[PDB]
């Protein structure tokens, strides 16, 4: 099976700044393709043949390599070129992708606006309480929630999502959600939402009483 | 106008078969090759197998034994059929046309599929109240299986709207979370329905969101 290795999973770029990520191969081959992916809709072909242009693709693209090693190349990162890339090879079988390289804007650092709700009225006549703390607009990605009722820390009960970094601004959102069933809800207090971020000098907390 | 597009169950237990119907149109089947590819959620891509244009067959060597792929030139048509489903098969499964360089040309939409032995689920949908800037949004909680829509007064509210990815519950259940940050001052005045639609459970709900 030729596996292709892809350098690196991962990468950001400003505007204007020039970008290469490379495909590595397990097994040489003459000719290698790439697609571009957006967001979990379908791929579509981009590079064709290691440096044919498929229809479509700006100029400020290109591709190269021989043997065991290519490369896709963007001569000035533009905003349009979020994605991911994965390499293809059709050479033998069987047929097979990249991991692919995920390719994300740069921006300045942001700190994350932060708000916390308390379970619905709805949801507790229900028997479950499920509280959420959001943090909004910030970057870069990496963000600690923890969680504290009653001053006590939780652990394992509460789980993060996140948002693909946002088109217009470039940033992300998370969503924390801390669960409960509705009796242990129900005998504590101060539910508390401490958030840490390298774009707070000090770490943010949010907290709400019961009643 | 080169076209696929793919049409399958969406859920089906393990053991059963997955059968997908790729309908094609703006080339013909009898002198092209018609791929398959799979893409499992939140990882990258597989190939499957390809039905060439005088009916011979290359299936990925990890399934050639449970995998079979036909077509019928005549209705434009191609087939998969996947035995013996494991959960490791839940996946977006797509369709493709080899064109330049025999590299992927032309894509359909794709169907997700999702191998479980479980029914369907739909959501509870509750508020995300409001306490110049205020958040309120939706939670969506204990669905299966995925996807769930959600949107803001039918459309016509897009500014500022974060919708979560979904995440999986200990329940073996997902639960999602749709933002939306607008003025405290349009609190008053403005009225906030999310519009949630869960297809696989018939499910359609629209809950306003009041203030706190
Ligand atoms: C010819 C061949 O061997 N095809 C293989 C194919 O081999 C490729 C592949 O490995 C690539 C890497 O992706 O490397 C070589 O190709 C190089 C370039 O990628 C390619 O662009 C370039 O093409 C030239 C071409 O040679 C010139 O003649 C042309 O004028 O210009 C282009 C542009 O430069 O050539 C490069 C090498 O010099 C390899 O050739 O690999 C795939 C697997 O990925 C298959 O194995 C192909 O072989 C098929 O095998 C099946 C049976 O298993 C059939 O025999 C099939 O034939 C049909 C079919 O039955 O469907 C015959 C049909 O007539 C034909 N239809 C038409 C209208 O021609 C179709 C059709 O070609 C395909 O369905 C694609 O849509 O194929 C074999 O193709």
């Amino acid at each position: 099976e030729n596996v292709l290795t892809q350098s690196p999973a991962i990468m950001s770029a400003s505007p204007g700044e020039k970008v290469t990520m490379t495909c590595s191969a397990s097994s040489s081959v003459n000719y290698m393709h790439w697609y571009q992916q957006k967001s979990s809709t379908s791929p579509k072909l981009w590079i064709y043949d290691t440096s044919k242009l498929a229809s479509g693709v700006p100029g400020r693209f290109s591709g190269s390599g021989s043997g065991n090693s290519y490369s896709l190349t963007i001569r000035t990162m533009e905003a349009e070129d979020v994605a991911t890339y994965f390499c293809f090879q059709a050479s033998g079988y069987p047929l097979t992708f990249g991991g692919g390289t995920k390719l994300e804007l740069k921006r300045t650092v942001a700190a994350p606006s932060v708000f916390i709700f308390p379970p619905s009225d709805e949801q507790l006549k229900s028997g479950t309480a499920s509280v959420v703390c959001l943090l909004n607009n910030f970057y870069p990605r990496e963000a600690k929630v923890q969680w504290k009722v009653d001053n006590a820390l939780q652990s394992g009960n509460s789980q993060e999502s996140v948002t693909e970094q946002d088109s217009k601004d470039s940033t992300y959102s998370l969503s924390s959600t801390l669960t409960l069933s509705k009796a242990d809800y129900e005998k504590h207090k101060v539910y508390a939402c401490e958030v840490t971020h390298q774009g707070l000098s000090s770490p943010v907390t949010k907290s709400f009483n019961r009643g | 106008q080169v076209q696929l597009k793919e049409s399958g169950p969406g859920l089906v237990a393990p053991s059963q078969s997955l059968s997908i119907t790729c309908t094609v149109s703006g080339f013909s089947l009898n002198s092209y090759g018609v791929s398959w590819v799979r893409q499992p959620p939140g990882k990258g891509l597989e190939w499957l197998g390809v039905i060439w244009g005088d009916g011979s067959t290359n299936y990925h060597s990890a399934l050639m034994s449970r995998l079979r792929i036909s077509k019928d030139n005549s209705k434009r048509q191609v087939f998969l059929k996947l035995n013996s489903l494991q959960t490791d098969d839940t996946a977006t499964y797509y369709c493709t046309k080899p064109g330049s360089g025999y590299a992927f040309a032309y894509w359909g939409q794709g169907t997700l599929v999702t191998v479980s032995s479980a029914s369907t689920k739909g959501p509870s949908v509750f508020p995300l109240a409001p306490s110049g800037t205020a958040a309120l949004g939706c939670l969506v909680k204990d669905y299966f299986p995925e996807p769930v829509t959600v949107s803001w007064n039918s459309g016509a509210l897009t500014s500022g709207v974060h919708t979560f990815p979904a995440v999986l519950q200990s329940s073996g259940l997902y639960s999602l979370s749709s933002v939306v940050t607008v003025p405290s001052s349009s609190l008053g005045t403005q009225t906030y329905i999310c519009n949630v639609n869960h297809k696989p459970s018939n499910t359609k709900v629209d809950k306003k969101v009041e203030p706190a």
